[PDB]
């Protein structure tokens, strides 16, 4: 009873192509890769733990 | 009847999902330059816990953090100078989770006593004392996260979650639908949705304002132990105990990549992302943590400084350090 | 003599190689730092000092058949010999008593042997060892009275050993005989406890399923120490009670047989799986 | 400046001063986990010992601190909280031995045996020993003395079982009740002995509600457990 109603709501949902989602995630990663202190080691002058 | 009609929609959903799979994330990202080799060295080591550690949460200022141990203590540290600030004694020695409020005024805790407790840190004319005890669950607490200074979301082993009101101690709403113990949860960057992974190998996407489930993902094969959003807010990752991780997409409503290796046969205790969402750090039962690549599924470093099972793992808001905890009662800050 | 010099180079290396690893592994790894390992590192340090500054000069004196370092260095070398031998035997008694306390009374072991009292015990052991060797030797409270003794004392090239009847007995009793009875009693009690526990296990579930496991370990531990150090401490009193009975070559040979226990110790007291993993890591 | 750093070390020193004092109590106390099944009698046993969410009791015998835990309020067929109790001294298992003819379907003894097998063969509890109390002996004796029920119908293997030669029957006891008592103990010991190799053992006791020797039994079993641990560590056993 409850399940039939529940999957009825989950059936009618718009979905986008996988290529678009992959492109968006890779674009976000490429754009924000500059300010990632763990990807590229920072100068030792601004490393509070060293 | 109803049972037959149930399976009719379960096959319609799979048809809709398969129609949108133009290509795979591996195929698209073939030309991305590999990240290379990433090596991290321990910078600080924190000592003082008398027993194994289950929980840890970073502060919003990226300087203080809280830890929970089975000896019945809640110690607040100072990572920059390695100085203990507080040590709250607990009524029950079986603690399984902890959290740190965004404003820093309060700290939450819970465990096998089925109760969530909030401690008022920044009090006037006195020490830290318990402020409110929240009761009503019928199973051990698994996680709890703060939305703001007056609300908190908790999940327990009675296959349900709940949204509390600290001022009055009442359940504003409850979320039902899982058929097994709920093991973790994580709030969205804008705190409008959250996801929870249970022991029936399924993760759901709840809505805080309404109180209803929206999507369900069933890619795993066994228990789910960890979960975390991508920094974007349009994806998340899971970690199961069959030595596999997966990346799910909300908009595409299906799995994108799997992070597995042939030489790993141990379970996963925790996962976490990086500041830019490019690296994925995971914990393991085999005493060390591995660093993956989000867009390539290629391992790019191992952190092997612990002498026992790793139980918790967290990354600071500014993306400058990684904190890990283990069952040997030691924390380590990597950089 | 040509062959003798070659083999003695292995003994110097064996003592130093096998004892440096024990000290480094305990210090490098935090999980090996327990209360019981403090006594082991004390024993290792004593054996290291012996292998570094006792065997080399003695071997050189044996090869060259003369002492070419004056008299102050000869007396200092003798003091180091006695201090390092005495401080090495007394730690085995400490380890035996520690095991006796751990097994016989298991509830009170945690409170009795605290990390603070181990330091006091080690300091007392090293102080008692130092008072036996440096104080009497450096202040000439042990010299003999016959013509040969004073003749060799006068020479700057003769560095030999002569003592009176009281000091030989006192040194032997303080160094060897007293720890032996304690260790024998302790290990007898431990063996009885192990046998009783095994008998209870056998009686509990005999149908669904002796003492050789304990016997082999106790035999190794007792036999190595006794075979190494007993003949020397018999002749050390025999050659004083009735002179013109013991030759010099016998004395030197028995003393050198006694020395090698310092190199044999880590093969006995450091065979735990954690130690094996630590050694394999290096 | 340095004015604030001075006070940081003062509060740090007070914290580590107290952590040293609280470590002495933690290392000198023994923790026990109390398990069982439905209607076995866990509460009845724990109530008598105390006179002499979660439920915890603190009692002291021979100047030794003991601490007991009874897990209640969590009723799950699968146990994921069992990983927490991997550093306890011993586990206390309570079973009603006078429930062989009761249907939970399978009997209740079969359910207890399955639970014991699952607990014994577990990844985290590969070192913890078990103290086993076979409760409700008077009811078992009455059932056996009466001819109403026979163990053969529910346990066919009982037909070919014979009383062990080495036994210590209580004074004024009957061969039938003694044989029935020993059959179930042997049934538990058979599962116990197959898996472990010296790392952990099982201690079976015959227990009723009236007797008050249970605290001494727990004391002696814990003493033996620690002695065997030390002997195995020193390679003497
Ligand atoms: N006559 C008799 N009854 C007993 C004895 N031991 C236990 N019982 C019964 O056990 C009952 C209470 O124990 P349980 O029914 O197991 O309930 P509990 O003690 O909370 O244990 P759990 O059901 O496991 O939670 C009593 O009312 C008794 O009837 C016994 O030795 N003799
Ligand atoms: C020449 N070497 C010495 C001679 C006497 C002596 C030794 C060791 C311990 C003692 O108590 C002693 O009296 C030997 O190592």
């Amino acid at each position: 009873r409850k399940l039939v109603e529940q999957l009825k709501m989950e059936a009618n949902i718009d979905r986008i192509k996988v290529s678009k989602a992959a492109a968006d995630l890779m674009a976000y990663c490429e754009a924000h890769a500059k300010e990632d202190p763990l990807l590229t080691p920072v100068p030792a002058s601004e490393n509070p733990f060293r | 009847q109803l049972r037959q009609e149930a399976e009719q929609l379960k096959n319609q959903i799979r048809d809709a999902r398969k129609a949108c799979a133009d290509a795979t994330l591996s195929q698209i990202t073939n030309n991305i330059d590999p990240v290379g080799r990433i090596q991290m060295r321990t910078r600080r080591t924190l000592r003082g816990h008398l027993a194994k550690i289950y929980a840890m949460h970073w502060g919003t200022d990226s300087r203080l953090l809280v830890s929970a141990s089975q000896d019945g203590k809640l110690i607040i540290w100072d990572s920059y100078t390695t100085n203990k600030v507080h040590a709250i004694p607990l009524r029950s020695s079986w603690v399984m989770t902890c959290a740190y409020a965004p404003s820093g005024n309060y700290v939450a805790c819970g465990g096998l006593d089925n109760i969530c407790s909030i401690y008022n840190l920044k009090t006037r004319e006195g020490n830290v004392r318990v402020s409110r005890e929240l009761a009503g669950h019928t199973g051990y607490l698994s996680c709890c996260r703060f939305l703001d200074d007056n609300q908190i979301v908790t999940s327990s082993g009675d296959t349900t979650c709940a949204l509390w009101d600290i001022e009055t101690g009442q359940q504003t709403t409850t979320f039902t639908g899982h058929t097994g113990d709920v093991m973790s949860l994580s709030l969205a960057p804008d705190t409008r949705l959250f996801v929870s992974g249970a022991c029936d190998a399924s993760a759901k996407l709840w809505d805080v304002r309404e109180g209803m489930c929206r999507q369900t993902f069933t890619g795993h094969e066994s228990d789910i132990n960890a979960i975390c959003f991508f920094p974007n807010g349009n994806a998340f990752a899971t970690g199961s105990d069959d030595a596999t991780c997966r990346l799910f997409d909300l908009r595409a409503d299906q799995e994108l990549m799997t992070y597995s290796h042939d030489n790993i046969i141990c379970g996963i205790t925790s996962v976490s992302f990086s500041k830019s969402g490019r690296l994925l750090l995971a914990g393991y039962d085999d005493f060390n943590c591995n660093v993956w690549d989000a867009l390539k599924a290629d391992r790019a470093g191992v952190l092997a400084g612990h002498d026992n099972r790793v139980s918790c793992l967290g990354v600071t808001d500014d993306g400058m350090a990684v904190a890990t905890g283990s069952w040997d009662s030691f924390l380590k800050i990597w950089n | 003599v040509v062959g003798m010099g070659i083999v003695m180079s292995l003994i110097v290396l064996a003592i130093v190689f096998g004892n440096v690893l024990v000290i480094t592994a305990i210090a490098k790894f935090e999980r090996l730092q327990t209360v019981t390992n403090y006594f082991i590192t004390s024993l290792a340090c004593a054996d290291l000092v012996m292998g570094l500054a006792v065997v080399p000069f003695g071997a050189a004196h044996i090869l060259t058949k003369t002492w070419t370092f004056g008299n102050f260095w000869c007396e200092f070398w003798t003091s180091i010999d006695v201090l390092c031998v005495t401080a090495s035997i007394e730690t085995l008694c400490v380890i035996a008593v520690d095991r006796y306390f751990a097994i016989t009374s298991p509830f009170k072991y945690q409170s009795l042997l605290t990390k603070n009292k181990a330091r006091v015990i080690i300091l007392m052991v090293w102080i008692v060892s130092g008072l036996t060797s440096f104080l009497p030797i450096q202040m000439h409270w042990y010299r003999a009275t016959h013509q040969e003794a004073i003749n060799c004392y006068a020479e700057e090239t003769c560095c030999d050993f002569f003592t009176n009847q009281a000091y030989a007995i006192a040194s032997s009793i303080v160094s060897f005989y007293v720890p032996l009875v304690i260790m024998v009693f302790v290990y007898s009690r431990v063996f009885q406890e192990a046998k009783r526990q095994l008998q209870k296990i056998d009686k509990s579930e005999g149908r669904f399923h002796k003492e050789h496991k304990a016997l082999k370990t106790l035999g190794i531990i007792m036999g190595t120490f006794t075979l190494c150090w007993l003949p020397f401490f018999i002749v050390n009193i025999v050659h004083v009670i009735q002179d013109n009975l013991i030759r010099k070559e016998v004395y030197i040979l028995l003393n050198w047989i006694g020395y090698v226990n310092s190199g044999f110790n880590p093969l006995i007291y450091c065979r735990s799986p954690d130690f094996r993993i630590a050694f394999q890591e290096l | 400046q340095r004015n604030e750093e001075k006070a940081q070390r003062e509060a740090n020193k007070k914290i580590e001063k107290q952590l040293q004092k609280d470590k002495q109590v933690y290392r000198a106390t023994h923790r026990l986990l109390l398990l069982g099944a439905g209607e076995s009698g866990k509460s009845t046993i724990v109530k008598q010992m105390r006179i002499l969410g979660i439920f915890e009791t603190k009692f002291q015998v021979d100047k030794v601190n003991f601490h007991m835990f009874d897990v209640g309020g969590q009723r799950d067929e699968r146990r994921k909280w069992i990983q927490c109790f991997n550093d306890v001294t011993a586990i206390i298992f309570v079973v009603a031995s006078s429930s062989y003819n009761m249907v939970i379907q399978t009997n209740r003894l079969q359910e207890a045996l399955n639970l014991f097998k699952s607990i014994w063969n577990n990844r985290w509890l590969r070192t913890i020993s078990v103290i086993l109390f076979l409760n409700k002996q008077d009811l078992l004796a009455e059932k056996v003395l009466a001819g109403k029920s026979k163990i053969e119908d529910y346990f066919p293997e009982f037909a070919r079982y014979t009383t062990p030669e080495d036994a210590t029957p209580e004074p004024g006891e009957d061969p039938r009740v003694t044989r029935a008592k020993y059959f179930i103990r042997d049934e538990f010991l058979r599962i116990s002995t197959a898996s472990g190799d010296g790392r952990h053992y099982c201690y079976p006791h015959f227990t009723c509600a009236v007797d008050t020797e249970n605290i001494r039994r727990v004391f002696n079993d814990c003493r033996d457990i620690i002695q065997r641990m030390h002997l195995r560590q020193y390679e003497l056993l």
